[PDB]
């Protein structure tokens, strides 16, 4: 169970997300990056089943590459997540049902920086911070202690250190290496991956 | 006139000309001739090359090990019969592990060529296909037509300039079912002579036969076989 | 449905609704384009409106993907069609396949389409024709020409719809190496090419420019008049 | 079948063009006059009303001025009947883009997707092609207040101020020379309208009934769309009633 | 209720030596303990140089050795040859996996001459893997057949022995003990054996009794 | 039944046994697991033996198409794409494949697992298989990323021999395939149970 | 599988044209919306006396609100009351409503637009006009041949439909009665229909708050006082 | 236009096929080869223009190892054909794991050009024929093999054909030079000369291109070196 | 699918010239034993024949089948008939195509036949399993009669109709015995060089001794 976390600031988005892929007793590739990129000012994370999360975010990330060649800007992030709602719906009854849960992030000139929550069943919610899998138990409830509105992103990624080292210690998957990127007005600013040697 | 646009409308005397030049396509190319005894039967098909360099076109298709068959007419239009003829002999095998009666199975191809003429759009097919075959009642000698008809016969030569061949089958056509097969191939590629004109007679390079007999299963020869099988014959 | 053959021959050979197809691309408005060295540019005759049209639907030189981009001269009818599905392809590729698009690998299954119309039943074919000009891998630039019959050529420099042949004869006498050496003496050649079929037009003439790795740039009006400024 | 009745519209002239399509452009050119106006405060569009009888009615709220959706509408030039079917084709493209991206679709991005069906009849299907000319106003998110114009073979434009149907070369030609670009607004250039349906109307005395007039504008976050008062483009065309003599 | 197949026994060895290819499978067909007939062989003879027995469910032996037949012959008359040893392997591996929905339970051997005159070997499976090798087995007495094969073909677990190619004589000799070893211990193996030899000439067939039991 | 590659400087070296069994009876010992695809590109099996035939050949194809095509010598990271695809077709339908992709380009010796269900991953080490759990912890106990092409055999041959020592279901003999740029070369072919007497003592 | 309207050098459509002029050839009919009601009058001939007049009738309902006439091709017609009614009851089934004037005519009309597009059928030959009573109120509609539907207080179709129009230019006022309204329209006819008057040869039929209905020969000869 | 596809003539002829061989007259001039030792095809690429790039377009493409092509009239109607030859040429290896025979390769080129239609029929259909003229060589262990096929769609092995426009006096010009185990390079030699003859331009390394198929040499496409060497060595 | 009908043991022995089918005359719903007559045998033109077990419902509708294809061969006039071998190949291939759609037939079918001399007998099954053997059984007579031919096999393999038949009369009287769902009353149908002899229906005298003896 692969673990995503992310933080919406007022003015940033602050995503993180656990690079190691295993199976059963073994870790396939402990670094291996799950952060997609939809377009320039919005990204997408992704965890679930192994192949459901490759697969199918090729859909949306190649669909929406085809909006922009045709009215010349890119989709909003409420577009995406819309988008990507319907998307996730129409083949949740299909034949191949997807196990997927998803993190969409995005920048606005208007709306600004924004996160949107999404399950397995695409159910779509707008939250300031949200994570998925089984350690969303021993860290989003750190976060409700420390988050105000007002929080700067340089004491956001001071904060997460206290919620990821939390994973180390009374969490029993490894997850050692964390990857952490942030969203604004001047674009996606990737940042240290957050090792403990 | 405005009657001969296509197959469905009919002339006053009513005839289909569609079909009509149909029959005349097949007169427009290779004359090829075959024949039965109470044993074997023979296809003699006549070979033709565009100029020397090119070599002769494949006027016989290799149906089954009893059946067989010669094309005269448009080249291509018996590529599709081809592979439909060859298709149902191998369902015939595939499912009853028998081989298909020969009448049983000219009567579905006259079938298959009947089906398009009367639909409009579908063009009907230009070629002539003489085939033989051997069965537990004796070897039979099939010819059809574009028109999907078809009819038994001892002997029988179409193409062109096969006027002078079918005059030589009718008077020596008593010979033909008690001659054995070797007499058959002779009198048989003595047809072909009537055929062509004058100069060009007859070469074993450019006429190829095939049989098919009691015991013996249908083969196809072109050259080889087929020198000794022509010299030693008067014309 | 609709069932029957469009496209038929004639007692000479010629395809009577082909060659109409290809006078329909002579009428259009005169588009050129030209493979640079490290870029490539595409440019296309304006017809003069008289203070009313919009640029944004008028122009004609659209972009493909990052690494390809286009431009036509024909019916603007069936020029659309063409540009929507090909970049289907280009996001269908990619889905298909990691690596991003190959110029040679979409321009041919733009000119396939084309060929398919005209043989299909009851399809037609089309009368525009379409410069597809890209980037490949290391960066080498491809420029390639469609037809309404399907065929697609490779050309260094080119000019398609009116007077085609007539630009094509100002090609073929100065395009020499001096050509197309950098990206100014790049763009003044697209200038001058489109100077032989332009009676009175001026500024007419609008330009695009696409960029190493940067996507498909167009050159403000101003931006144009400063390479235009020197004809003498 | 009878392919002796079979026109076949695919078919390219010797001087390469279609028999249908330029046909299509002269029965656009008999039906009534209709013009637009792209202002800074918004869109204008007005249309004569080429119908006139003592038993005419119009219960609807325009004869040739319909609305699309909240942020766009429309007016029509050509044949009657096929217009519906192209005003249908609209109203499931624009509430289909609703259902994806649930947002409102821009202008450009509507227009563009119906002539893709305008002209696929004309490319293939053997089916009669679309004498219907259509007006595009409205507004969207990027490029604001809107003007577009479409034609039977498919193609279409942007355009500042535009007129179609009957009068196609005096009005446009009286257009452009009183048109002042992003700069005379609705109510100013709304007197041109007036002006210019005076003009091309070959019976003088215009009359408020025999014309119709209809503005869209966005105010407050919010897209106001209504059709004027014909008491009031009484009294708008009582400004043009006192114009003459002053 | 339904059960799309059921194990009916049977054992097929084919031994290649080194320019010949020996194939000897016994005639006993039974359906779990009760026993269908005492003739029933399972080689199947395609072309000249061709044959295969298969060991399985014998319903779907025949299906299999009638879409095959029905395969070469139109190869036949469309390419103007007939098939070599190693393209029908690959030509069926292609038929199972269409299917593999649907998967049939057989053990197929393929056996003849190759384009070099040795005798080949294709081992397959009812998922449609295979493979070549000298010496394979197939059905419920090949997991007592393997000891034997790995000793004379194998000279595996020995000191210091001299390694000789294998002959026709040893191999009439070992195939037979080996089945008549077989037969006695395994229930699904007996009543008769039938042996088919292919060399350049054509095929050798002839057939050896075993225990009636 | 085991399965390990693993990508250096050098290229990659591809190590697996030659048992394939069927349950606890051993099917055939000599079982050749690795499959040839292109001189340049080299192919795996795991679980379903041919369920990695097939598909793999049908991959041959595809890189043939483009080459015949394009020929562009498709990339190694777009042959696990297009593998990948057509897996997820019938993903759900039953078809367990494990599987590795080893091949050289323009980017460099590329090495791709691929799953069932279309899990595409790269990285320097990896290994599956059944007993491919005792290969870890033998082959992770020292690196040098710039392998010494003798003494990186003896890193895969040692693997291999405590990793089937260990196992039941790994065993036969050791395959060993060298990558190289312009193609790959077979190493050896050597019984794992002489293989002992040298580490035994 | 082809349709063979196609446009006609000055623009007009060839086969839609001709519709019109064999609709001009039947029987005339008129209709007025005046006060609560819209009134529905045409003119039903025989070939003889030999022919049942109560067998087939001209004025048909829809449904409880609307009701239609025609005057062109009779065949014509019996394809339209099919899919018109069965229209409005796929209305009922989604909105649970009765059906309004403006929807039905839209889609009805529409089902002409299909015909005179879809290759291989002809247009229609036929010309109806619409009466319909939706909250409170009064809609009457004209249709053509091509499918356009307009709105008009009163119209003429048919045969002599000028001296028709001519007539309402004059006998045709406002706040003019229902009542009065179906005498109005019989004194249209009068110059039109010659021969012998009855009641059976008329056929009447209005629409109002109680719904549409159609009149009986025995009311018919009341109102043939004038 | 007042006839149909179908149509007969009353010499028994079809309107349209007839004006398909009567259209590939109008194709550029191409000869094969048919060796003892291999395979050789030649073909004038018919550059209009210094612009045009002769090395992209290409009228000899490589199906397998040993079929090569050929192309004249219409480039894309040949385009067409060979990109379904080349699929189902890697279908007989994905299923027999075995090279297609040439004639195998024919045979599944003369099914699809005998399909042409237009009513009763998918839209996917072609509905006329191609005006191209197709070469179809290649050697395996039958040894060198060269078909012909014109619009009609038939094969025949012939040892050389010749196609295009030139078609007329180059064909019985073949006739003459070739004889009995004339080899590739003296193939080439006749080749060049009868070409260099009936065309317009002069004998180039890029107006012309020339490959060959041997039974130890696959397909091999000649480069600047191999062609620039053969034209001085005509 | 359903309880159906289910039938009982068909028998059937080879011998010089000709071939002998039995089976009896009962079906049988589930445990009970319901209908008493039917007709099991069917007479396939002059030299063939039919007789089957399992489902009698399923049987019907394939026993139709047979009548269609041999009208197809009577009606051309070819002078060829259907040989044994390729109705029992048509059978085994058309039932074939039921297990593989998941909708089998359940029956167990013998084809008896006679051409040119050679006898010719034949035996399928539902899920497609064919063979040839001079002693052909089914269901519970496989494990009855089928040891007791065999063993008379082995001394006389070459038999008329003399001892074939008689011998058949000493196989169904053991069914009585240690068959449960056996039957008085049986068909025995003859195929010769005369065509198909369907004898009437006939029944068995039987041995019950052994009841007086337990007391001993």
């Amino acid at each position: 169970m692969e673990y995503l976390i992310g933080i919406q600031g007022p003015d940033y988005v602050l995503v993180a997300s656990d690079r190691v892929a295993a199976s059963n007793i073994v870790q396939m590739k402990d670094d291996h990056d799950k952060m997609f990129k939809m377009s320039e000012k919005i990204l997408l994370l992704c965890v679930g089943e192994a192949g459901d999360t490759v697969q199918f975010a090729e859909y949306i990330q190649k669909n929406v590459q085809l909006y922009k060649m045709r009215n010349g800007y890119e989709l909003s992030p409420t577009a995406a997540a819309n988008f990507t709602r319907r998307n996730l719906a129409d083949y949740l009854r299909s034949r191949t049902p997807y196990h997927v849960n998803l993190l969409l992030a995005g920048y606005d000139e208007h709306e600004g920086p924004a996160l949107y929550y999404m399950d397995y069943l695409a159910a779509l919610a707008k939250a300031p911070f949200a994570a998925h899998g089984y350690g969303a138990f021993l860290t989003l409830s750190i976060l409700d202690r420390y988050y105000t509105p007002t929080i700067s992103r340089e004491k956001a990624v001071e904060l997460l250190r206290k919620c990821l080292e939390e994973l180390q210690k009374r969490f029993i998957l490894n997850l050692p290496t964390f990857s952490v990127r942030i969203i604004d007005r001047n674009g996606i600013h990737d940042l240290d991956n957050i090792s403990f040697p | 006139n405005q009657y001969d646009n296509d197959v469905t409308v009919w002339s006053p005397q009513g005839r289909i000309h569609q079909i009509e030049y149909a029959m005349e396509a097949v007169k427009q190319g290779s004359a090829t001739v075959g024949l039965k005894s109470k044993t074997h039967a023979v296809l003699v098909a006549l070979k033709r090359a565009q100029s020397e360099l090119a070599a002769h076109q494949k006027k016989i298709l290799h149906v089954d090990n009893h059946i067989g068959i010669s094309i005269a007419g448009l080249t291509a239009d018996a590529r599709l019969l081809c592979n439909f003829m060859r298709q149902e002999c191998l369902d015939s095998r595939f499912v009853f592990d028998r081989p298909l009666p020969v009448s049983r199975l000219v009567s579905l191809i006259g079938s298959k060529t009947q089906i398009p003429t009367q639909r409009y759009g579908r063009r009907p097919y230009g070629v002539g296909l003489l085939i033989a075959g051997y069965d537990d009642m004796g070897p039979h000698i099939f010819q059809t037509c574009p028109s999907a008809n078809y009819f038994d016969c001892r002997a029988m030569s179409i193409g062109a300039r096969s006027q002078s061949a079918r005059t030589y089958l009718e008077r020596h056509m008593s010979e033909f079912m008690e001659c054995n097969l070797n007499e058959l191939v002779k009198h048989g590629l003595r047809a072909l002579r009537e055929t062509l004109p004058a100069e060009q007679d007859l070469t074993t390079k450019n006429v190829s036969i095939g049989i098919v007999g009691k015991d013996l299963e249908f083969t196809i020869y072109d050259d080889d076989d087929v020198s000794p099988f022509l010299e030693g014959l008067e014309e | 449905s609709y069932d029957r053959a469009i496209t038929v021959f004639s007692p000479d050979g010629h395809l009577f609704q082909v060659e109409y197809a290809q006078e329909a691309v002579k009428k259009g408005s005169t588009a050129v384009g030209v493979r640079g060295k490290d870029i490539v540019v595409l440019g296309v005759e304006k017809k003069s409106v008289a203070k009313l049209q919009d640029e944004r639907t008028v122009r004609k030189i659209c972009a493909l993907d990052d690494n390809v981009c286009m431009a036509f001269a024909g019916l603007t009818a069936d020029a659309r069609i063409v540009i929507n599905r090909a970049r289907v392809e280009c996001q269908s590729h990619r889905l298909t396949v990691e690596d991003p698009v190959t110029v040679e690998y979409i321009t041919r299954y733009i000119a396939s389409l084309k060929q398919r119309y005209t043989q299909s039943n009851g399809r037609r074919p089309f009368g525009i024709s379409a410069l597809i000009v890209g980037f490949d891998f290391d960066g080498t630039p491809r420029l390639y020409q469609t037809d309404p019959s399907g065929t697609y050529h490779a050309w260094k420099a080119n000019a398609i719809g009116r007077g085609a042949k007539s630009v094509r004869e100002f090609l073929e006498k100065n395009y020499t190496d001096e050509a197309i050496e950098t990206d100014d003496l790049t763009i003044k050649l697209v200038i001058k090419a489109l100077l032989e079929v332009v009676q009175s037009g001026g500024k007419n003439i609008e330009l695009a420019v696409m960029r190493r790795d940067q996507p498909l740039k167009i050159l403000n009006p101003e931006e144009i008049e400063k390479y235009v400024a020197e004809i003498e | 079948m009878s392919r002796r009745y079979d026109s076949r519209t695919t078919i390219f002239s010797p001087e390469g063009r279609l028999y249908q399509v330029e046909y299509a452009m002269e029965a656009i050119g008999h039906a009534g006059t209709c013009l637009g106006i792209l202002a800074n405060d918004g869109v204008l569009l007005a249309a004569e009303r080429r119908n006139i009888h003592k038993l005419l009615d119009e219960v609807f709220f325009s004869e040739k001025i319909y609305k699309l959706n909240e942020d766009m509408a429309c007016s029509v030039a050509g044949i009657t009947s096929d217009a519906n079917v192209l005003t249908n084709e609209l109203r499931l493209i624009a509430q289909r883009y609703l259902l994806q991206y649930q947002e409102p679709i821009p202008c450009e991005q509507l227009v563009t997707a119906l002539c893709d069906i305008k002209q696929a009849y004309t490319q293939f299907g053997g089916k009669r092609p679309f004498g219907v000319s259509l007006l595009y106003i409205g507004w969207d998110k990027h490029y604001g207040f809107q003007l577009y114009q479409s034609d039977p073979s498919g193609n279409y434009g942007g355009w500042k101020a535009t007129c179609i149907g009957n009068n196609s070369a005096a009005a446009v030609s009286m257009l452009k020379q009183d048109y002042k670009e992003g700069e005379m607004t609705l109510k100013s250039a709304l007197a041109l309208a007036i002006k210019v349906l005076n003009k091309t109307m070959d019976v003088s005395k215009l009359s408020a009934e025999k014309v119709e007039i209809a503005t869209l504008t966005r105010e407050n976050g919010k897209t106001v769309i209504r059709v004027l008062k014909q008491k009031e483009v009484e009294q708008l065309i009582k400004k043009h009633e006192e114009e003459e003599a002053k | 209720r339904f059960s799309p197949y059921a194990f009916n026994g049977g054992t097929v060895l084919a031994i290649a030596g080194e320019d010949f290819s020996i194939v000897a499978s016994d005639t006993r067909l039974s359906e779990g303990f009760s026993i269908h007939t005492r003739d029933s062989p399972k080689c199947y003879k395609l072309t000249d140089k061709t044959v295969i027995g298969c060991s399985g469910f014998h319903g779907d032996c025949l299906t299999l050795t009638k879409i095959i037949e029905a395969r070469l012959k139109m190869y036949k008359h469309s390419n103007n040859k007939a098939m070599t040893t190693g393209a029908i392997a690959a030509m069926l591996s292609t038929i199972l996996y269409s299917r593999r929905f649907f998967p049939y339970y057989v053990y197929n051997i393929i056996g003849g001459l190759d384009e070099e005159g040795k005798g080949a070997v294709y081992s397959f499976d009812p998922v449609g893997s295979y493979q070549r090798d000298s010496f394979k087995a197939g059905g419920s007495a090949s997991a007592m057949l393997q000891p034997l094969l790995d000793n004379q073909v194998g000279f595996k677990n020995m000191q210091n022995v001299e390694h000789v190619p294998l002959s026709l004589d040893r191999a009439m000799r070992l195939v037979k003990d080996v089945f008549i070893s077989a037969a006695e211990r395994d229930v699904y193996t007996g009543d008769a054996l039938k042996v088919c030899i292919v060399t350049k000439e054509g095929i050798r067939g002839e057939t050896v009794p075993l225990r009636k039991d | 039944t085991t399965t390990l590659a693993f990508k250096f400087q050098h290229g990659v070296i591809v190590a697996v046994d030659s048992r394939a069994s069927a349950g606890n009876y051993i099917a055939t010992l000599k079982v050749n697991k690795v499959i040839e695809i292109n001189p340049y590109l080299l192919g795996t099996m795991s679980g379903c033996a041919a369920d990695c035939l097939y598909w793999e050949r049908l991959l041959a194809k595809e890189c043939r198409l483009y080459y015949l095509r394009n020929g562009e010598r498709i990339s190694v990271s777009a042959a696990s794409k297009l593998l990948s695809n057509m897996m997820c077709q019938y993903r759900g339908m039953g078809l367990s494949m494990g599987s590795m992709i080893c091949g050289w380009d323009k980017k460099g010796p590329g090495l791709y697992y691929v799953d069932e269900n279309g899990t595409r991953l790269s990285g320097n080490m990896f290994s599956t298989g059944s007993g491919n759990s005792h290969a870890y912890g033998v082959m992770d106990s020292g690196y040098r990323p710039d392998l010494s092409i003798e003494e990186a055999y003896d890193l895969g041959r040692r693997a291999i021999v405590h990793a089937t020592h260990r196992d039941s279901y790994s065993g036969g003999v050791v395959n060993m395939y060298h990558m190289k740029e312009d193609g790959w070369v077979k190493v050896e072919s050597t019984d794992v149970s002489d293989l002992m007497h040298q580490y035994r003592e | 599988s082809f349709s063979l309207t196609t446009f006609s050098p000055s623009g007009k459509l060839v086969q839609i044209e001709y519709a019109l002029a064999a609709v001009a050839g039947g029987a005339p009919s008129v209709g007025i919306k005046a006060a609560n009601g819209v009134v529905l009058a045409t003119e039903k001939k025989q070939k003889s006396i030999l022919y049942d007049e109560r067998s087939v009738h001209k004025v048909e309902p829809i449904t409880k609100h609307i009701g239609l006439v025609y005057s062109g091709m009779g065949p014509d017609y019996r394809v339209l009351v099919h899919r018109a009614r069965k229209l409005a009851q796929q209305y009922y089934l989604v909105y649970q409503e009765p059906i309004p004037t403006a929807q039905l005519v839209q889609r009805v009309a529409s089902v002409m637009q299909e015909y005179t597009q879809s290759g291989g059928v002809r247009p229609f030959g036929v010309s109806l006009l619409i009466c319909g009573w939706n909250e409170g109120r009064p809609y009457l509609f004209q249709s053509d041949p091509s499918g356009a539907y307009f709105a008009w207080k009163a119209t003429a179709m048919g045969k002599n439909y000028v001296n028709g129009k001519t007539f309402l230019e004059k006998r045709y006022n406002e706040d003019l009665e229902l009542e009065d309204a179906i005498h109005t329209a019989i004194l249209t006819l009068k110059e039109s229909f010659e021969g012998q008057m009855t009641e059976d040869n008329i056929e009447v039929g209005i629409c109002n708050e109680a719904g549409f209905r159609r009149l009986t020969p025995t009311e018919v000869k009341d109102y043939l006082a004038a | 236009y007042d006839r149909g596809v179908n149509t007969f003539s009353p010499e028994g002829r079809l309107f349209q096929v007839e004006y398909a061989i009567e259209a590939i007259k109008l194709g550029s001039t191409a000869i094969g080869i048919q060796t003892s030792e291999g395979v050789c095809l030649a073909v004038e690429k018919r550059i209009t223009s210094p612009l045009m790039e002769p090395s992209s377009i290409e009228k000899i493409v490589e199906i397998d190892a040993h079929i090569g092509c050929a192309m004249s009239g219409l480039i894309a109607d040949a385009k067409t054909l060979i990109d379904k030859a080349r699929v189902e040429t890697q279908n007989h290896w994905f299923t027999y794991n075995e090279t297609m025979t040439v004639e195998s390769v024919t045979q599944a080129v003369s099914n699809l050009a005998l399909q042409f239609g237009e009513e009763d029929a998918d839209p996917g259909a072609m509905s006329r024929p191609f005006g191209v003229a197709l070469l179809f060589g290649g050697v395996d262990e039958k040894g060198p093999q060269l078909f012909h096929m014109d619009p009609s769609g038939t094969f025949v092995q012939c040892d050389a054909r010749a196609i295009g426009s030139a078609s007329e006096g180059a064909q019985s010009s073949l006739q003459e030079v070739y004889h009995k185990s004339m080899t590739l390079k003296e193939a080439i030699k006749s080749s060049l000369i009868i070409l260099k003859q009936v065309m317009e331009e002069k004998l180039n390394a890029t107006n012309i291109e020339l490959a060959t198929v041997q039974p130890g040499q696959n397909f091999h496409m000649f480069t600047k070196e191999e062609l620039e060497e053969v034209i001085k060595d005509i | 699918q359903n309880p159906m009908v289910t039938g009982t043991s068909v028998l059937g022995l080879k011998f010089e010239g000709g071939v002998v089918i039995a089976a009896d005359m009962l079906g049988s719903y589930g445990s009970l034993a319901r209908f008493r007559n039917i007709s099991r045998i069917m007479r396939v033109n002059n030299s063939t024949m039919l007789g089957a077990s399992g489902d009698y419902a399923d049987f019907q509708y394939l026993k139709q089948v047979l009548g269609q294809m041999v009208i197809d061969e009577e009606l051309l006039g070819d002078g060829h008939s259907y040989s044994p071998k390729a109705i029992h190949s048509w059978l085994t291939r058309a039932m074939y195509s039921r297990r593989s759609k998941m909708n089998p037939l359940w029956n167990t079918m013998v084809i008896g036949g006679y051409a040119d001399g050679e006898s010719f007998l034949g035996y399928v099954d539902m899920l497609g399993v064919a063979y040839e053997a001079p002693s052909l059984a089914t269901g519970y007579g496989a494990y009855l009669a089928q040891p007791l031919l065999r063993e008379v096999l082995e001394k006389q393999p070459v038999l008329s109709q003399t001892e074939a038949r008689e011998l058949v009369e000493r196989c169904m009287r053991v069914l009585y015995y240690r068959d449960a769902r056996s039957y008085n009353r049986f068909q025995i149908a003859t195929v010769t060089e005369k065509g198909v002899e369907i004898e009437g229906p006939l029944s068995a005298e039987t041995n019950w001794d052994i009841a007086h003896m337990i007391s001993g």
